[PDB]
This record gives structure tokens, sequence and C-alpha cells, in this order.
């Protein structure tokens, strides 16, 4: 496949695009060998975790221990592009699509697993903590979309009840969402994909208005500067603090339950799926709120070990992001040759 | 007509309005009386954040009705 | 040796990758004869359905840009391959063009039919307005494509037609030919019959143009013969054409002329540009590429420069790009793409289709 060497030309290749383009190359050449089953199985989880540095190292080492089975110009070109790779929060399109797909799979997995009984049990934690202006939730939750309507209304607790928690945080003050009001722009793209970014035709959604948020770059130690791998949608989420208030009431009211980690995991995971699907936030814009130690304490002291959406297999979405990256980078080379053909008509 | 905008302090702002006044309009009056930037303003009625492009007639917001104000906070 | 086929509302432009022009241009028409009996001795495509349309019953499956009947689309396609191009399609990879805003289910029948019915080795689907931009050597800007049954304002950012801003007006050449028929029958000439339609469509492509200020051209037509031209009918009569010359294309800017409350192509371009990010708009305002036969009117690009400037801000740089070749812009952009070496890795192959089916086109051509 010479295609991989034409994709590697793109000036805008990022670390995500690399992992996806390198792994797809390796899996065609040396493929189905179950000896190598491990290597890709572990890279797929490393990409998900957003541990690109580690994966890059592994990927080049694969071509170090396995050079004989792979094409030399490709192995050496990958090695060359690698030292210079960067990630930019404003533009992380392969990962934007990946996570938008991942949260479809995370919604199916919550759907197979949950009977929605925790979302009915979590009603009375909501109604307990809500501000008086927040609307008492009286309905029974029989479908995942009512748990989803319900879950998301915790945003009403914002700016008020979540503040005592919000103040303990070292991370949140390093948020960098520009205070500019930019309004809403139209979009047909789903999730955390950007409106003007290319997409598959099976993957379009009904056109709607989507909010425009600007990054504040003048922030020292700003989050998009610390974790550039994470796509910017709205910086650090503070509605996580509100779910934290609601959830803390649940842990108290249900401390004796033996299925509490499973149930709290279902709630946490549906939140992640939901914020990604609605375009509110990226995964690490939520998880990176939850995992701050002081909040980890709430779970740990109650013996709740959260999986934060880590699923068994991320393959279908890994392979679909690979096709997208491929087709965009060949289109960049397609565009490059084209304009360099039109430069010669003078 | 009339309305009362309550704060998280429980203090009561009284803003005289006419039912076609937009939510954009009421936040401006609020700033004029209290100085609060209109962009930190979130007005709730019947449990729903009021969109500033609609009107009080569109929310069935009427005379002697109370709205809730919650100031947004982005310092970090 | 790749093939390129523009599947358009009125007519199809077909030819080979590397050629500056399509080799075949013929109506999108399938005659199915009104009675059996003309079948003794069983459909009709393009021009031959045109001549025999008395005996036949004519369907336009691409009317409005989106393929409507596939049984008739296959015929048009078979006709294109074996008769107009005189080519075995199992020989030549086939790049095909689609309308803006085409439903995902349609793009699969094109893919499926090309591989299953005609057994092509490889294939690609491309948006008509994106290839027009490509013939002008741009990747970013807003395409105004006006054809026979459909007009489209399509903003393209870096190769990507923006679905949230793509605007459709069903007003184009067919309607301008009908309206000209009406204008000229108000002046006493008689155009009703479809042959009389066919003559009127000649007068449009020659004599008609776009006024810069419609009022001043009106006032000049009422003040002198300068703008009148004559025309020689088939049968030898010479009829004179006045302000009908620019009142025909004026229906593009003023659709009220045919009784349609729509917005004019300028307002449509402004409205399409306004539905994009403020951040990309200078770039659309600086690259508005005109495309398709209904843009060929003399003076269309200046009027649009006048009207978008009147609509856009005072500070906006406004460039209308109206390339002399824009009639076949879609096809020529087709042929350029097909001839690139990079594009040799972009084809969907037969191996791939079998491995996937018609859904391969969503991940390949996007
Ligand atoms: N007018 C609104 N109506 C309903 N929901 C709203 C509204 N505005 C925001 N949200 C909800 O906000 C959620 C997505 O959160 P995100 O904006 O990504 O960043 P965060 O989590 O750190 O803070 C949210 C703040 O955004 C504003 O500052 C509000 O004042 C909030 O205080 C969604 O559930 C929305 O439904
Ligand atoms: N010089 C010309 N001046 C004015 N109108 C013309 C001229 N040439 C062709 N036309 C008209 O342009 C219209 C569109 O032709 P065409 O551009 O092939 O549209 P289409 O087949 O529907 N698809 P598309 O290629 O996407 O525009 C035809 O209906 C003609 O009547």
């Amino acid at each position: 496949e010479l295609s991989i060497s034409l994709s590697l030309d793109s000036p805008k290749l990022d670390e995500s695009d690399f992992i996806l383009l390198s792994v797809k190359y390796l899996e065609k050449s040396l493929g189905k060998k179950k000896e190598f089953s491990g290597f890709f199985e572990d890279i797929e989880k490393l990409y998900f975790k957003q541990n690109y540095k580690e994966a890059i190292e592994k990927i080049l080492d694969f071509c170090k221990k396995n050079e004989s089975l792979l094409s030399e110009q490709v192995v050496q070109r990958l090695a060359e592009v690698a030292p210079r790779l960067k990630s930019n929060p404003k533009d992380n399109e392969s990962r934007r699509l990946y996570e938008t797909l991942y949260a479809d799979h995370l919604e199916s997995v919550i759907k197979q697993e949950s009977d929605l009984s925790v979302f009915n049990e979590l009603r009375d934690s909501y109604n307990a903590v809500k501000p008086e202006y927040a609307v008492t939730h009286e309905t029974e939750i029989k479908t995942l979309d009512e748990a989803k309507q319900f879950i998301l209304s915790f945003v009403m607790l914002n700016d008020n009840v979540e503040l005592p928690l919000k103040a303990q945080s070292e991370r949140y003050p390093k948020k960098d969402r520009s205070r500019e009001e930019l309004g809403n722009t139209p979009s047909a793209n789903p999730g955390i994909m950007k409106p003007n970014s290319p997409n598959f035709t099976d993957n379009l959604v009904p056109v709607r208005d989507v909010p425009k948020i600007a990054i504040n770059e003048k922030v020292a130690g700003g989050y998009s500067k610390t974790k550039p791998t994470t796509p910017f949608v709205a910086s650090l989420s503070g509605t996580t603090y509100s779910l934290m208030v609601v959830l803390t009431d649940y842990i108290e009211k249900h401390k004796t339950d033996k299925d509490i980690e499973k149930k709290v995991n279902q709630i946490i995971n549906l939140w992640i799926s939901s914020y990604i699907k609605e375009g509110y936030h990226s995964y690490s814009e939520v998880v990176d709120v939850l995992t701050e130690p002081f909040l980890q304490s709430i779970f740990d002291k109650a013996n709740i070990k959260l999986n934060y959406g880590v699923l068994d297999d991320t393959h279908a979405e890994f392979r679909k992001a690979q096709d997208y990256v491929f087709g965009l980078t060949i289109q960049s080379a397609m565009h490059h040759e084209l304009q360099e053909r039109f430069k010669n008509k003078e | 007509m009339q309305i009362f905008v309550k704060t998280l302090t429980g203090k009561t702002i009284t803003l005289e309005v006419e039912p076609s006044d937009t939510i954009e309009n009421v936040k401006a009056k609020i700033q004029d009386k209290e100085g609060i930037p209109p962009d930190q303003q979130r007005l709730i009625f019947a449990g729903k954040q009021l969109e500033d492009g609609r009107t009080l007639s569109d929310y069935n917001i009427q005379k002697e009705s109370t709205l809730h104000l919650v100031l947004r906070l982005r310092g970090g | 040796a790749a093939l390129v086929i523009d599947n358009g509302s009125g007519m199809c432009k077909a030819g080979f990758a590397g050629d500056d022009a399509p080799r075949a241009v013929f109506p999108s028409i399938v005659g199915r004869p009104r009675h059996q009996g003309v079948m003794v001795g069983d459909s009709y495509v393009g021009d031959e359905a045109q001549s025999k349309r008395g005996i036949l019953t004519l369907k336009y499956p691409i009317e409005h840009g989106i393929v409507t009947n596939w049984d008739d689309m296959e015929k048009i396609w078979h006709h294109t391959f074996y008769n107009e191009l005189r080519v075995a399609p199992e020989e030549h990879p086939v790049l095909l063009t689609e309308a803006p805003l085409n439903p995902k289910a349609n793009r699969e029948k094109m893919t499926q039919i090309m591989f299953e019915t005609f057994n092509t080795p490889a294939m690609y689907v491309a948006i008509q307005a994106v290839l027009s931009l490509y013939a002008s050597g741009r990747t970013t800007g807003i395409v105004m494509d006006s054809g026979d049954g459909v007009t489209h304002t399509v903003p393209i950012y870096e190769g990507y037609a923006l679905p949230h801003a793509i605007l459709r007006l069903d007003l184009a050449g067919r309607d301008l030919t009908d309206y000209l028929m009406k204008i000229l029958t108000e002046r006493g000439y008689s155009f009703t019959t479809t042959a009389e339609r066919e003559i009127v469509r000649d007068i449009k492509e020659k004599l008609c143009y776009v006024a810069l200020d419609f009022e001043q051209e009106m006032a000049t037509a009422a003040s002198s013969s300068s703008l009148e031209k004559s025309y020689e009918l088939p049968d030898g009569q010479v009829i004179t054409i006045g302000n009908e010359r620019f009142r025909c294309p004026e229906a593009l800017f003023q659709p009220s002329f045919l009784g349609m409350e729509s917005c004019g192509i300028h307002e449509t371009t402004f409205n399409s540009i306004m539905k994009c990010d403020v951040d990309i708009r200078k770039d659309l305002y600086a690259n508005t590429v005109l495309s398709g036969g209904t843009t060929m009117y003399p003076g269309i690009a200046d009027r649009m420069q006048k009207e978008i400037t009147a609509l856009a801000p005072s500070t906006m740089k406004i460039k209308i790009i109206a390339p002399p070749e824009r009639k076949y812009s879609v096809w020529i952009g087709g042929s350029i793409l097909a001839s690139l070496s990079t594009f040799q890795q972009m084809w969907i192959s037969k191996q791939e289709y079998d491995e996937s089916g018609p859904s391969i086109v969503h991940r390949k051509c996007f």
C-alpha cells in the first residue's frame, strides 16, 4: 500500500493520525498473525487512553523488531515524521470522530447492561439537592433516553450547589474557555466533530445550531496547552461538579448496596456518552474533572473503582477513524498535486 | 406590568416590563439597576433557563411573576 | 483510461479522463413508446427519444439533480457507455458525479449499479459543485451552479461541501426557456409546441444576457433599437428580440417574474454564505465560482458582483470567478481529478465493494 506514504506527506498529521495510519499499515502487512494480536490490542487501548507518546514508541519498536516484514521507505518515513508530531486542541479531527463514535458504542453498552433502575433511584438524590428553581423530577425512567433527559438536567445545579466542590479544585482554574460570546453556527456533524469538518455520509445528523466556543490562550498552564491531545469543545466541565453533588447524595443513600460500583459506573458512563454525543464536551474534559484526587476520594472511600468508560473493544471505532484519516490525508495529497498542476497553466 | 427577579441571596429585584420585552431586554434592565453584566446572567422560570431571544409573552411570564437569577462564574 | 460522467438534470456530459471536454452531451431522457407496435421488428435515450417523443413517453429521471428512476437511470447509463462512448464499462474505472444534498441511500444504488450492473473495475462519486471549484484550481469557496432543472449554492471548505449551508433553488434553464416562450408570445410571436420550445432555447443561449441595472436596460430598450437583435427561425422567418433579451435571465435575480416567491441567486448566495461560520466567509466572498450553462449569460458575473457587494459588508473583498469553460466545469473538474496520480489511490475497487457492498462509498468518497 503506497497510500500510507502519501498520507504521511500531510503537513497536518498529528499524533492521533499517526497512530491510526501506522496501525492500519502494520495490520495489513502483518495481519491476522495472532502473535501480533497483542500489539494492536494494546495500542488500541493506549490510543484511547490518549497515551500517544507510549504508543508511538511501541509502534516504531514494532518496526524495529519486525523490520523484515515491512516496507523500508514506510518504516523510515514514519520514523522521520514521528519526532515532529504535535497535537492541537482546536483541531483534533480524527479523535473528534473517534470519540463521537465511541459514545455510540458506550450508549449501546449501557443499554444492554442497565435496567434503568439506578436512574430511578437517582431521582431522589436530584430532588434532594436541587435548587428551588430547579424542577422536581417526578417521572419514571423506563428508557435510556429519559435517564438521558434526566441525567443532563443536573446542569440546573450549576453556579450554586456545585461551588463548594468546584473551589477545592487545582485543575478547574486552569480552564481556558474564552469569555467571548460567539453564538451558534449551523452544523450537520455529530458529537465533538466540528461543523466545517469533513465526514462520512452515513454519519451526518439533522442540521442544527451548534455553539461556538473560543480557546483563551492567554491562560498560564491552560488545559489545552497541558493536554493538547484532547479536542477542545468547551474546556473543563463544571457540570461534573453538579453530578458529583447528586452522586454524593446517592452514595450516602445507597452505601450498603453491593451493586453500587456497577450502578455508579452506569451513571458515570452515561454521562460521558451524553456529553460527547451532545457536543458539550470531550471525554477528557469530563474524566479529567472526575479523576482529580479530592473527588476520587468520594468513590474510593466508598470502594467504587470507576472504569470511566473504558470498554473491552474499541475496534469498530478505531477502524472507522482509520478510514477517515486515510481519506483525508490522501485528499490532502490529492489537493496538493492538484494545486501544483494548476500552478503550471500560466 | 411587573415581575420580580430573585437572586441566590433571596434579594428581590423588581423590574417593570411590558410583556413583549425580550429576555435580552430584561437582562439589560437588570444591569442598569444592579450592574451585573448581561453575559453572566441566567434567568430561570418554571425550571427552564430562559433564552434571551424569546419574550415574556412566549414564556407565559406574567404580572407578579418571579424569575430566578443565577450569575455565571468563569474565573477558572 | 478512466471514464467521467456528469449526471445532470437536463443532459449528460460524458467523456474520458484527460480530455478538456466531454465527448458526449445528450438529454437526460428515456422514451418509452406510447403504444406497442412500434416495438415490432424497447426504450429510448437522449437525443433519439427527443426526435421520436411523439411516439414515445418521455421521463427525465434526473429532473432536479437527484436520480429518481433507476430503471431509467440504468438505460441512460447503458446508452452512455455502449453507444455514446462506445466503450465496455467493465474496461474503464468510472468517476461519477452527484448532486449536492444527495441522500445517502442514493449514493449506494449508484455504487451498487455501477459494479453489479455494468461490472466496473473501480469507481468514485464526486459532488458536481466540488469538481467545478477544482477546475478553477481552488479548494475553498462558494459554487453557484445553475443547470436545467436545478440551481445550487454550495459552499466548499477545503474540499468539503458544507451540508449545513447548501442551498437549492429549483430555477434554472428550463424555467428560463419557458419564461422566454411566454415573453415572446406576449410580443406576438407564437411559441407553444415543444419544437417551438426547442427553438426558444436556441434564442436563449445566443441572444439573452444579464443587465447590470435592469431599469437602465429597460429604459434603453424603450429609448432605442440598439439592444434589439434579429433571429432566423428554422423556416426562414426573422423575428426581432428586444428587452426579452435580458428579462429572461432577470428571472434568476427576480423570481417573481415566473410567480415564485423565492429569493434570487444573489440573495441565495448571501443566505448560503451567512449559514457558514463567520470565520470562513471572507474566503467564500473572495471565491464565488460560477458553474453550469445557466451562468453562461453575458454579464452574469458583473451583476452578481454588483448584487453581492450590495448585500455584503462595505469592507468585504468580493470576487466572482466566472471561468469561460464553466459550462462543463463539473465534468472538467471530473476529468482533472480522474487524471491525478494521487487519485489512483482514491478509487473504490471491485475487491472492496464485494468486501463491503454499496456502503463502501460513505467511507471512501466523502
Ligand atoms: N440556556 C441553557 N439552557 C439549557 N442548558 C444550558 C444552557 N446553557 C448551558 N446549558 C447546559 O450546560 C451543559 C453543558 O456544559 P458546558 O457549557 O459544555 O460547560 P460546563 O459544564 O463547565 O458549564 C455549563 C454552563 O454553560 C453555561 O455557562 C451555563 O451557564 C452553564 O453554567 C449542558 O447540559 C447545557 O444543557
Ligand atoms: N450560452 C448559454 N447561455 C445560456 N444558457 C445556456 C447556455 N448554454 C446552455 N445553457 C442552458 O444551461 C442549462 C444547464 O445545462 P447544464 O449545465 O448541463 O445543466 P444540468 O444538466 O442540469 N447539470 P450541471 O452540470 O450540474 O449544471 C441548459 O438547460 C441550457 O438551456
